[PDB]
């Protein structure tokens, strides 16, 4: 929806580096 | 990100990496400084 | 040599420097990183001694307490050399490095000067009158309103002698420029005074008008950006 | 029994310390690409460096005039210094004495001199006495090593050598690696010496006098101390290394001057400029590297590395298994 | 209470003060007191 989308849009190399030293991140 | 800038401490050794540290003393003395480095990451990670 | 008494007592300029005095400090390269260093630097918006040369003559003996900020706003290159030491005669060594036509040479030995050294196009050149042995001897290639500006950083520590240089085309100006490291000399000396060294030729005849700025470091805590490049920034 | 690297169900097993498994998702490991190859690389220096005429030197200075000389751009062996003498002490602080052939140094520094026999504990970090306060001072964060031998059949005469001094008497302790070979008369009193001798003014020198009768624990002794400097440099003098050829886009693991790892080697687009040598990272570990035969800078990538886990239904029902590798696009497992 | 009680134990060295510890003994051994000291006060407060 439209407020949906201004929401979404609202809120928002650091990652190889962390992944590197073994800090992953899963998926919902 | 503090996590990871935790892994350029000393915590009382010689160097904050393990190759030199393995590179430059006999395994008798090694020990100590091995010993220190993994107490103090361990720790860090621990409070993570 | 010969001795006058027609000098005229006048204290030389104060001006202010306001974000020079800046240098790569390590030799390890960064990339769009914000770094803490803790060293010997500039202190920012800082009082500096400021002399002018045409006649009048302003060659003085100053500290070196613990490193040296010199920077020359000229045109025709008359400031040349430098000599450093503790108190200049044959009894202690002294460093001295002279810009030839087109090469640069250091030395450091025991050597002997007047009470006004000076240099006298260049056909002659008679600035010391005795020289014993040296220890060490060095040439390399040459280190090059007003029109040039040269930014030098002296230091001496760890037994290391260290030479920092920036050149710029352009009453100092704003902005920044960092310094790139340029010599790096294993001298172990006392050292203690310097003084600088000025070209003068005989000749109706113009003389290009020069001006030299001394300032003095203190150890400080600095915040240094680097961008996408090896470039300070800020 | 179970054998814990067989197939992913026995990994399972072996994990959760349990002979049966229910139905689930399990996180079993992690998985990793081996090495195939090894590479050194040392600089292309060969000639030697004066150490015979330090040790097999004919006079050694006095302690308060002790000699220093810098030694660079060499190739260090230390297997001749073994047969000095048939005992000698030889301690290393900071170093182990047998792993120094495999070591890049900056700059070496050999300060030598003549000691009595009985003091020899004295030159160490952090010890108060007669000459590591007055005469020859360590810092705390020494690097280096200290080498003593015996020198009676070489040093004391019959016919009485005073050639060799200390010193006594000073004002304050002498900072680390600093000298002094000042004479002026010492001023216990309140008035002056006016440079001549008398009671409070004593001429701060002191003579060894050695003969080859005293006891054992008080003849001269030859002393030399080694000072390195570990850190980042061009790397003037290190010992002998052979080199091999470079390999690149491989998983290897490498000897860069001194500097052990293990990865994927790459050219490097990185805007690298004269006097930079190696660079870092966010993380503050090492990057991109120049190798000193080539002037040539390459980037350093560990080979690829990730997690799987196991998805099984109950052993009770099936003994079959699928297995998930994360965050990987399997076209490049 | 239980924080400022802390401060009065030896954690393994010689004594709970430490111009003691540094007027008595060299630095080598001092170095480590100082350590053992170091690493229990960081554990109170991480606890508290």
């Amino acid at each position: 929806s439209f407020i949906e989308d201004l929401l979404f849009n609202k809120v928002t190399d650091l990652i190889c580096a962390q992944k590197f030293k073994g800090l992953t991140v899963l998926p919902p | 990100n503090t996590l990871v800038k935790q892994l350029s401490s000393k915590f009382g050794a010689i160097s904050s990496v393990l190759n030199d540290i393995f590179s430059r003393l006999d395994p008798p003395e090694a020990e100590v400084q091995i010993d220190r480095l993994i107490t103090g990451r361990l720790q860090s990670l621990q409070t993570y | 040599c010969v001795n006058l008494t027609t000098r005229t007592q006048l204290p030389p300029a104060y001006t202010n420097s306001f974000t020079r005095g800046v240098y790569y400090p390590d030799k390890v390269f960064r990339s769009s990183v914000l770094h803490s260093t803790q060293d010997l630097f500039l202190p920012f918006f800082s009082n500096v001694t400021w002399f002018h040369v045409i006649k009048r003559f302003d060659n003085p003996v100053l500290p070196f307490n613990d490193g040296v900020y010199f920077a020359s706003i000229e045109k025709s290159n008359i400031i040349r050399g430098w000599i450093f030491g503790t108190t200049l005669d044959s009894k202690t060594q002294s460093l001295l490095i002279v810009n030839n036509a087109t090469n640069v040479v250091i030395k450091v030995c025991e050597f002997q000067f007047c009470n006004d050294p000076f240099l006298d196009m260049e056909s002659e050149f008679r600035v010391y009158s005795s020289a014993n042995n040296c220890t060490f001897e060095y040439v390399s290639q040459p280190f090059l309103n007003f029109k040039n500006l040269r930014e030098f950083v002296f230091k001496n520590i760890d037994g290391y002698f260290k030479i920092y240089s920036k050149h710029t085309p352009i009453d100092l100006p704003q902005g920044f420029s960092a310094l790139e490291p340029l010599v790096d000399l294993p001298i172990g000396i006392n050292i203690t005074r310097f003084q600088t060294l000025l070209a003068l030729h005989r000749s109706g005849w113009t003389a290009g008008a020069a001006a030299y700025y001394v300032g003095y470091l203190q150890p400080r805590t600095f915040l240094l950006k680097y961008n996408e490049n090896g470039t300070i920034t800020d | 029994a179970v054998d814990c690297a067989l197939d992913p169900l026995s990994e399972t097993k072996c994990t959760l310390k349990s002979f049966t498994v229910e139905k689930g998702i399990y996180q079993t490991s992690n998985f990793r690409v081996q090495p195939t190859e090894s590479i050194v690389r040392f600089p292309n220096i060969t000639n030697l460096c004066p150490f015979d005429e330090v040790f097999n030197a004919t006079r050694f200075a006095s302690v308060y005039a002790w000699n220093r000389k810098r030694i660079s751009n060499c190739v260090a062996d230390y297997s001749v210094l073994y047969n000095l003498a048939p005992f000698f002490t030889f301690k290393c602080y900071g170093v182990s004495p047998t792993k120094l052939n495999d070591l890049c140094f900056t700059n070496v520094y050999a300060d030598s001199f003549v000691i009595r026999g009985d003091e020899v504990r004295q030159i160490a970090p952090g010890q108060t006495g007669n000459i590591a306060d007055y005469n020859y001072k360590l810092p705390d964060d020494f690097t280096g090593c200290v080498i003593a031998w015996n020198s009676n059949k070489l040093d004391s005469k019959v016919s009485g050598n005073y050639n060799y001094l200390y010193r006594l008497f000073r004002k304050s302790n002498l900072k680390p690696f600093e000298r002094d070979i000042s004479t002026e008369i010492y001023q216990a009193g309140n008035k002056p010496c006016n440079g001549v001798a008398g009671f409070n003014c004593y001429f701060p020198l002191r003579s060894y006098s050695f003969r080859p009768t005293y006891g054992v624990g008080h003849q001269p002794y030859r002393v030399v101390v080694l000072s390195f400097e570990l850190l980042h440099a061009p790397a003037t003098v290190c010992g002998p290394k052979k080199s091999t050829n470079l390999v690149k886009n491989k998983c290897v693991n490498f000897n860069f001057n001194g500097l052990k790892g293990t990865g994927v080697l790459t050219e490097s687009n990185k805007k690298f400029l004269p006097f930079q040598q190696f660079g870092r990272d966010i993380a503050d570990t090492t990057d991109a590297v120049r190798d000193p035969q080539t002037l040539e800078i390459l980037d350093i990538t560990p080979c690829s590395f990730g997690g799987v886990s196991v998805i099984t239904p109950g052993t009770n029902t099936s003994n079959q298994v699928a297995v998930l590798y994360q965050g990987v696009n399997c076209t490049e497992v």
